[PDB]
RNA sequence: UGUAACGGGGCUAAACCAUGCACCGAAGCUGCGGCAGCGACGCUUAUGCGUUGUUGGGUAGGGGAGCGUUCUGUAAGCCUGUGAAGGUGUGCUGUGAGGCAUGCUGGAGGUAUCAGAAGUGCGAAUGCUGACAUAAGUAACGAUAAAGCGGGUGAAAAGCC
RNA sequence: CCGGCGAGGGGAGUGAAAAAGAACCUGAAACCGUGUACGUACAAGCAGUGGGAGCACAGUGUGACUGCGUAC
């Protein structure tokens, strides 16, 4: 008797509304990836996107702890030899405050096509408004 | 209705009418098998240690072997190769009743 | 008594090509090639037949943690809940009922919740 | 009609198989500087 | 300036995706013989947009 | 009625020759030859006269109807490579394959 | 007790060393002589 | 093998693999290894393991009643058609018959008969007497035959 | 070269310290089935087989068992044109080398068994021979004295006349 | 018959057999094609292996996604 695996037609995954509002980043981030992946479910099955859809609102107003809103440091390079570009958390607040929830949530979700597809389910919003009322998002309180 | 029993150092999960493949049991092809330790009984309303009375009991369809195994044993540059087959015996049983 | 060894040679390398088939290009076609491919792939099957018991027993553990929890206890308690009340399931037919009767898993986190606490 | 000739080697190599190889004169190669 | 590895039929047929020739498809044919011909050239029989050019 | 023509040991080589045969795979038999009549490879005038000879071995043994006749299938085979040598530098020498192929056209009603 | 009936007494005949012939033989890829030294070499090995 | 001892290519710089012999076992038409010679493979039998073995088979011939004993076994004129008669009465097909006399009308009459084998008594052997179905042996025969394995 | 001195995300506890409990976690241990070695067993009454104990990672290396191939006997025997060897599939089963059955090709030979003898098993030796790839339809087409036209022939002409 | 009074081929015929046609018994493998099924154009690495959908067939084929995994 084999072991259940949930199929990716028959998965029917959820549409839910997150308030970002004064919430720790990691904390917040750490339970988007396990309601992006699908680990909350009993039908968890690693090898598939088993996972909901989760709206991110009001990510500008996210809150880091001690003195990481001047101090923690977002280094990429852009494959030129100068390259090593760097924004602070504050920065990034001022210029793509999406950036910083899908940055974080993109650390925890996992390697790979699948875990970028989980990143497709995040829909990150600066402000308090979505444009998706036709999904009919539940509100899902952090 | 299905039912948790427990034979061949393993636990299955069987409804009635269902074959399920356990390890080699000795008892002979056609014969009814008791499987008194019932592990949870469930239905619309649930029974779980053991039960105490529901029994398992099955009826021995097949005593087969299984699809062969290769085990490759290699240790590069250490001139070390070992094969070996497996075929693992097994026993199958129709479940005939669920108490 | 020569012996010449083109029949059994054949025989040799065709029975290790037959076991080579949907390998990658030379790994199907070439001897040398594909004899080393179905010495690994008979090395991996070995050390899979180990990791496929703790890949399921990881996949069942993930799915009674995710059932405890939408019924508000965790694996740890669960676990140690039912160890407590004495019963036996393992984790494999846990986590069957966890997504084919959740009424039957249901009971048994309250059967667990009840003679944990 | 005298068809289907022959891959008619160089008369220099009498070991065909290396024929189409090496010359099998010098081998100069220059650069060596070990110290 | 020689490979340290032997291409495969895979990178071998993948180069030549582009070595396919292109068929004509368009071919013309003349107004006063009917025959076919490549645009704005003269036929085979040396005719041309209707007048006999060549002969 | 699937009416074969070869052209075998075609001075040609196959991957040449290969060029062309897509061309005309599939194609109705009226629009095949006249696709060979304006390609402008050696190719073009060699397997053309596989198909035309396709096509008249289809209507003098198999039938008739010309005009209802497809090239269904085109292939070039390699055929034996003659082996020739070309003197290099040095005193090397290199081995020249002269290769030969095998055009197979299929015509069908 | 006819020609194709007769066996050797158990143990009359050993089989014999065949030297290089694979892993599953014990004896292969040197022969039982041990790695480079001179009583690995053909015809190697001292006077008495 | 026919053939030069002249060093193929030279022992450095051309990048082949180092010959030295055209002749070598490693190379096309030159060289088996270990060659054979024309050998004698003949053994050594003690002769009390000879007659050990051969009181040994005479022993087993009665135990299968594949001895026959005869009195005489002659035949009146040197044909084969008599002999092929012969065993017929005496209900055999495939036999070896060993006389104590030198009868070359018998022997005659066997020559071309292929499962009919006629001896003198002094060159019957391990696998004569094993590879026959009957052995039939006239009692003069049998006397000397008693006599050389004591 | 690029964060580059938590593996990363991230963390003000998800860090330390003390205590406590649970859980995860290995090819360890246990369960279940199988196999083999060694003993102790008189358990049998050649002693196989059984019963129990315990052991089975292995290079060099030692010891013990086999498999298959060609050849000799067994063989004027058995199989075989109602299809041999070989080749190519498939299925079945042996712990393995392997074995068997058979569909298609093949179109004349093959050998149970038990012994016997070895040119007895190859992936490597910059091995040897043949065949065929690869780079690649790439470089080049061998003096930069130079060609252009109109007729001709021809299936076709830049090159022939 | 097609072709260049070619080469090669398709018939017709011989023959048990021409997939015995002379580049001729058997015709392996490398290597090269065609047809079909499936996969593949946001995805990183010894190309397998364990899990595994979906699809196509009548169990087989393929193999998305996924864990582990640096040939001999």
């Amino acid at each position: 008797m084999k072991t259940f695996t949930a199929k990716p037609e028959t998965v029917k995954r959820d549409w839910y509304v997150v308030d970002a509002t004064g919430k720790t980043l990691g904390r917040l981030a750490t339970e988007l990836a396990r309601r992006l992946r699908g680990k909350h479910k009993a039908e968890y099955t690693p090898h598939v996107d088993t996972g909901d859809y989760i709206i991110v609102l009001n990510a500008d107003k996210v809150a880091v702890t001690g003195n990481k809103r001047t101090d923690k440091v977002y280094y990429h390079h852009t494959g030129h030899i100068g390259g090593i570009k760097q924004a602070t958390f504050e920065e990034m607040i001022a210029r793509r405050p999406e950036r910083v929830i899908e940055i974080a949530v993109k650390g925890m979700l996992p390697k790979g096509p699948l875990g970028r597809a989980m990143f497709r389910k995040l829909k990150v919003y600066a402000g308090n408004e979505h444009n998706h009322a036709a999904q009919q998002p539940q509100v899902l309180d952090i | 209705m299905y039912a948790v029993f427990q034979s061949g150092g393993k636990q299955h999960r069987v409804s009635e009418g269902q074959t399920v493949r356990l390890e080699k049991l000795d008892i002979a092809t056609g014969e009814t098998v008791e499987f008194a330790e019932v592990l949870m009984i469930a239905n619309g309303e649930e029974v779980k240690p053991f039960v105490d009375g529901g029994v398992i009991k099955a009826e021995v369809v097949a005593h087969g072997r299984g699809e062969k195994v290769k085990i490759v044993k290699f240790r590069r540059r250490k001139h070390y190769r070992k094969q070996q087959g497996h075929r693992q015996w097994f026993t199958d049983v129709k479940i005939t009743g669920i108490s | 008594a020569r012996v010449k060894r083109g029949v059994i040679a054949r025989a040799r390398h065709k029975k290790i090509l037959k076991q080579a088939k949907g390998y990658y290009g030379a790994r199907s076609r070439v001897y040398r090639v594909a004899f080393q491919a179905v010495i690994k792939a008979g090395q991996y099957a070995y050390r899979d037949r180990r990791q496929r018991k703790r890949q399921f027993r990881q996949l069942w553990i993930a799915r009674i943690n995710a059932a405890a929890r939408q019924n508000g206890i965790s694996y740890s308690k669960f676990i140690n809940g039912l160890k407590k009340a004495s019963v036996e399931i393992d984790r494999k037919i846990l986590a069957d009922i966890a997504v084919f009767d959740k009424v039957a898993f249901t009971a048994l986190v309250e059967k667990a919740k009840a003679a944990l606490a | 009609h005298c068809y289907e000739c022959s891959s008619d080697c160089p008369n220099l190599q009498p070991y065909f198989s290396r024929c189409f190889s090496t010359p099998v004169w010098i081998s100069q190669a220059q650069g060596i500087r070990a110290g | 300036a020689v490979q340290q590895n032997k291409p495969t039929r895979s990178k071998r047929g993948m180069r030549r995706s582009h070595d396919a020739l292109t068929a004509v498809t368009s071919l013309s044919v003349d107004k006063t013989s009917g025959e076919k011909h490549l645009r704005h050239h003269i036929t085979a029989d040396g005719y041309y947009r209707g007048r006999k050019v060549i002969a | 009625m699937e009416t074969i023509a070869k052209h075998r040991h075609a001075r040609s080589s196959a991957q040449k020759v290969r060029l062309v045969a897509d061309l005309i795979r599939g194609k109705k038999v009226s629009q095949a030859l006249d696709i060979l009549t304006y390609t402008n490879k050696k190719a073009a005038v060699l397997v053309k006269k596989v198909l035309e000879s396709a096509i008249a071995n289809a209507e003098h043994n198999d039938g008739a109807d010309i005009d209802d006749l497809k090239v269904t299938k085109i292939f070039v085979d390699e055929g034996p490579s003659m082996k020739r040598i070309m003197p290099r530098a040095k005193g090397r020498a290199d081995r020249i394959l002269k290769r030969t192929s095998h055009i197979t056209v299929v015509v069908s009603d | 007790m006819r020609l194709n009936t007769l066996s050797p007494a158990e143990g009359s005949k050993k089989a014999g060393k065949r030297l290089g012939r694979g892993i599953g033989s014990g004896l292969g890829k040197t022969g039982g002589r041990g790695h480079k030294g001179q009583k690995s070499r053909s015809g190697g090995g001292v006077r008495r | 093998v026919t053939g030069s001892g002249k060093k193929p290519w030279r022992q450095k710089g051309t990048g082949r693999a180092r010959s030295g012999s055209i002749k070598s076992p490693i190379w096309r038409s030159g060289g088996v290894t270990f060659a054979a010679r024309p050998q004698d493979h003949s053994q050594k039998v003690n002769k009390k393991m000879y007659r050990g073995a051969l009181k040994s088979i005479l022993s087993e011939l009665v135990r299968q009643d594949r001895l026959i004993v005869v009195e005489k076994f002659s035949v009146e004129a040197p044909k084969t058609k008599l002999l092929a008669q012969k065993l017929k009465d005496m209900a055999l097909e495939d036999v070896l018959i060993i006389t104590g006399e030198l009868d070359e009308n018998l022997f005659l009459a066997a020559r071309n008969l292929h499962k009919v084998d006629v001896r003198d008594a002094t060159g019957i052997d391990p696998v004569s007497l094993i590879a026959f179905d009957k052995v039939v042996m006239t009692a003069d025969a049998v006397k000397q035959v008693e006599e050389m394995l004591a």
